[PDB]
């Protein structure tokens, strides 16, 4: 068990349960440390009760967002390992596990990195994708063989060498390995993938006709047809 | 037994010399499939000077023993036995051998060491 | 040339003819069986015959070994073989070769050796 | 006379010029009649060797099977969704006649119902006594046609001719051989 | 002294604490399988026999699983396939294309079951491509060609239990892991020509054939 989790022990066991049991909701209860970070104007570290809405989160101890609150691209509740909450929804949201859940994301261990909208999601998330083929221990096959296939989709449509269906192609193979892992490391590089998919596929179009019309088009695999394998390396395509 | 080896048209050197063997195909150490190892196979045993030996010319395989490619599959051991002594033929019975089962956990893997270790796992 | 014909009989071909190909005089398989070998075994039937119009084509081994060794700067050596003139798919499956002990590693299907640099 | 006589320009036939072309249709049996000899200029040429639509060519494909993303094998697989030969012996007849059908259940009592089975399962009943057993109008429901006729060998597909007749055929009246669509 | 379970409507008997394997053998029913092997130890790193089993909320690995009583398992489900596809897709991204010269052509368990349960064509078609492996000098008995390594773990459970030369191992993280000796160290024992037979792909093979 977590260092939190029996830091909090001996305070618990003294206060008593109903004192920390009155805060929160009905089976979202207590308290939490939060460690606010990312693009705010003042990043720090809290300890603040649980089913709290999240714009009284962030202009409430942490100064602001960088920007105002139209200056919110979109927002990570705990750590690398869950979705993207997009800006529409993340005013009403309470921060315990059911309200985000709900929202087919996860608390976590309630980190908040907050995104700025001068920044890029899928820049962002392709350092995601990098971090987990780098952390995956490398012992079942749909793991390690999906964090380098992940990493090299991510390259390949951070820069936009890509067909619009890709994206979609993207989709299926974050739900292969989804659920057929021996720890929980395989779902945790599949959910920021699917977030970005479910969240901001315009953002990732609007790159890639921006790409097809820098260049000439492309193929799948990122192969264009002036692309082709010479002695050692593959010339023709700039090799995200 | 009827004796249905003067009907078959077959010669009685066949009859008289070679020896067959059933037995049921082993399952192969290289794969984990174990498809081919259900029928009884039908097989002659070898002539040794009519087996194979090479060309003078390009050394190509050449045979006069020509029941060497012949092979027969049937379904069980007793359909076998039936249609071998009902072609009047020597046969041989080849008994399968079947793995002995053993009890396996994956919790078996990590039990405690109270004396030596004596074995250090990888996985 | 002159070889014993299995008998004390020295049979004699011109030394152009006992050389496994005109790149090489040396046999490359520990089963390819030397021209003198051949020629001891079945003479009775090069009788009367030309040696010239017999085909000679050109043992590919040191074809392969006079081609220079290509250089990769990454990890990894992408190959194909394949022409780029030719409309389709020709040359072998495409493979991919590690390049990081000392020396030249060779594509299995064609030779060309590639080497880390 | 869709497909009815066409003159000797639209046949792609090296066939005449000049005035010997003149005489010969005078000296003709049909003079929309070509002579044989296909046109070099047009025919075969580029050769199959040096076409232009060679270095063009790519792998045809359609849609929901070249997809790259949508479609598992498993749900596109023929192979291995093949039906079996439903073999039939005398004693599930006679449990088809006398226990009843999935479209008709004739059981009750579902316990007793399984050693109701059994029996015929072992060959308690036999098949003519089950034809005997069995009611007047389960005769004419399964075994026989509704209205108690023979039912007839089936086809697939039925066949209807329709005999043409007219200067439609392919052969005038007086010929031994007629047209039957 | 024993349990009764239920695969494929079938009903099945097997000693108490078996694994859901031993279970699926018994029954006759077919489960495809990379690093499971009877006179080897449990991993549970192919994920190949991942099978439907109510009151589980994911499919569960049927070689680690170990055997419960009432117990209703279903293997020809949609999920199933769907699974054996999907596992069978990652395993073929890195794999190479050496089938007209790896030894095991008609002998590769992964080929055999790539048709019988694996997807028809193939989306792998980066430029960037797939990982290389360097080639690892064992010793003079076994030819030793690592670009067609699936990681099984099946030599090195076996070197480590049974032959008892400890000198076989996994060294890395990731796409860099390799099975070898990490010195490039000769192997020996007394029965090291057969690791060949063991390892499903080509990567172990023999060395004068
Ligand atoms: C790849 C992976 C990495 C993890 N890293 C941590 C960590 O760094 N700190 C932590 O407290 N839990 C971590 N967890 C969750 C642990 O499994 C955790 O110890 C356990 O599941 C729950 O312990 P608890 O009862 O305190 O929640 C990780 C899980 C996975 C799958
Ligand atoms: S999911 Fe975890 S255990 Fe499985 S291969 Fe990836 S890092 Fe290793
Ligand atoms: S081991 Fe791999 S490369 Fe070799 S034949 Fe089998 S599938 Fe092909
Ligand atoms: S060396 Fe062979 S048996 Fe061992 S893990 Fe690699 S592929 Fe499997
Ligand atoms: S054999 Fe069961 S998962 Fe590898
Ligand atoms: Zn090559």
């Amino acid at each position: 068990t977590n260092v939190e989790t029996v830091a909090v022990a001996p305070t618990i066991l003294r206060r008593g349960g109903d004192w920390f049991a009155s805060f929160g909701r009905e089976r979202n209860s207590g308290t939490k440390l939060f460690c606010i970070s990312g693009n705010v104007n003042e990043p720090c570290t809290v300890e603040e009760e649980m089913s709290i809405p999240l714009r009284e989160l962030l202009e409430k101890h942490c100064g602001g967002i960088k920007g105002g609150w139209d200056n919110l691209l979109g927002v990570i509740p705990g750590g690398c390992s869950v979705p993207i909450l997009p800006k529409n929804i993340c005013e009403d949201v309470l921060m315990d596990f059911d309200a985000l859940k709900d929202v087919q994301s996860g608390l976590g261990t309630a980190a908040v990195i907050v995104i700025n909208k001068q920044q890029d999601v899928i820049r962002a998330i392709q350092r995601f994708a990098a971090f987990y083929k780098h952390e995956s221990c490398g012992q079942c096959t749909p793991c390690r063989e999906g964090t380098t296939w992940l990493l090299k989709a991510m390259d390949r449509f951070r820069t936009g060498q890509a067909k619009e269906r890709e994206i979609d192609m993207l989709y299926e193979l974050t739900k292969d390995i989804e659920g057929h892992t021996i720890c929980a490391l395989g779902d945790a590089a599949a959910w920021p993938i699917q977030g970005l998919i479910r969240n901001f596929r315009p953002e990732m179009e609007t790159r890639m006709k921006k790409f097809h019309d820098e260049v000439g088009a492309v193929s799948v695999g990122g192969w264009m047809k002036d692309a082709r394998v010479e002695k050692g390396k593959v010339v023709g395509a700039p090799l995200p | 037994v009827p004796a249905h080896e003067i009907v078959s048209g077959a010669p009685a050197e066949l009859s008289r010399n070679r020896v067959v063997r059933i037995y049921q195909q082993a399952k192969p150490a290289t794969q984990s499939g174990e498809y081919g190892t259900f029928a009884w196979r039908l097989d002659w045993d070898i002539v040794d000077v009519a087996n194979r030996w090479e060309n003078d010319l390009i050394g190509w395989q050449s045979s006069g023993d020509y029941m060497q490619a012949t092979q027969m599959k049937f379904t069980s051991k007793e359909s076998a036995i039936k249609f071998a002594n009902k072609q009047g033929w020597d046969f041989y019975i080849q008994e399968p051998h079947h793995r002995k089962f053993r009890v396996k956990q994956y919790a078996n893997n990590f039990v405690h060491s109270y004396g030596k270790l004596k074995h250090i796992r990888t996985k | 040339k002159s070889i014993i014909s299995y008998n004390g009989n020295t049979i004699e071909i011109p030394e152009e003819y006992t050389k496994q190909a005109p790149n090489r005089d040396s046999t490359w398989a520990p089963a390819q069986a030397s021209k003198t070998e051949i020629y001891k075994n079945n003479m009775v039937r090069f009788e009367q015959k030309d040696l010239s119009k017999q085909p000679m084509p050109y043992a590919g081994i040191e074809l392969i070994a006079q081609q220079p060794v290509r250089f990769v700067h990454g990890n990894t050596a992408v190959c194909d073989g394949a022409n780029h003139n030719g409309p389709g798919a020709q040359g072998h499956p495409k493979i991919f070769i590690n390049v990081d002990a000392p020396g030249s590693h060779a594509c299995q299907y064609c030779g060309t050796r590639y080497e880390k640099e | 006379l869709p497909g009815g006589p066409v003159p000797v320009f639209k046949k792609y036939t090296v066939g005449s010029k000049g005035i010997w072309e003149k005489l010969r249709v005078l000296l003709a049996i049909a003079p929309n009649r070509s002579t044989g000899n296909p046109i070099v200029p047009l025919y075969r040429v580029p050769t199959p060797g040096s076409r232009p639509e060679a270095n063009v060519y790519q792998d045809p494909s359609s849609y929901p099977t070249n997809d790259i993303a949508e479609n598992p094998y498993w749900k596109r697989d023929h192979r291995r969704a093949y039906p079996q030969t439903a073999f039939f012996d005398q004693k599930t007849v006679t449990g088809l006649l006398e226990l009843g059908s999935e479209a008709t259940p004739r059981i009750a009592d579902g316990e007793a119902g399984t050693k109701a089975l059994a029996n015929i399962a072992n060959g308690g009943v036999s098949f003519t006594q089950a034809l005997g057993k069995s009611s007047k109008d389960v005769i004419y429901g399964e075994v026989l046609t509704v209205n108690g006729l023979p039912p007839v060998a089936p086809t697939l597909a039925p066949k209807q001719w329709k005999i043409i007749e007219g200067e439609a055929a392919i052969y005038p009246k007086g010929y031994p051989c007629r047209t039957f669509h | 002294a024993e349990i009764e379970l239920t695969i494929d409507g079938h009903k099945v008997s097997i000693e108490a604490g078996s694994a859901l394997i031993q279970a699926c053998e018994k029954a006759g029913v077919t489960v495809p399988r990379y690093c499971y092997h009877d006179k080897l130890a449990i991993a549970g790193n192919c994920r190949m026999c991942l099978v439907d089993v109510e009151r589980a909320p994911k499919p569960v690995a049927s070689c680690a699983y170990p055997v419960a009583p009432g117990m209703v398992v279903r293997t020809d489900t949609e999920r199933v396939k769907q699974a054996r596809e999907n596992v069978m897709e990652m395993m073929l991204q890195n794999h190479p294309l050496d089938c007209p010269v790896c030894d095991q052509g008609g002998e590769c368990d992964l080929q055999d079951q790539s048709m019988r349960y694996g997807r028809d064509r193939g989306r792998f078609t980066e430029i960037t491509g797939k990982r290389s492996t360097e080639d690892k000098n064992i010793g003079p008995l076994v030819k030793t060609s690592m670009n067609r390594c699936i990681h099984c773990t099946r030599c090195v459970r076996f070197a480590n239990d049974i032959a008892g030369a400890p000198e076989l191992g996994s060294s890395g993280r990731g796409n860099d892991m390799q099975i070898g000796t990490y010195l490039e160290k000769n192997l020996n024992t007394e029965l090291s020509g057969n690791v060949i037979d063991l390892c499903p792909v080509g990567a172990l093979t023999n060395k004068p054939y």
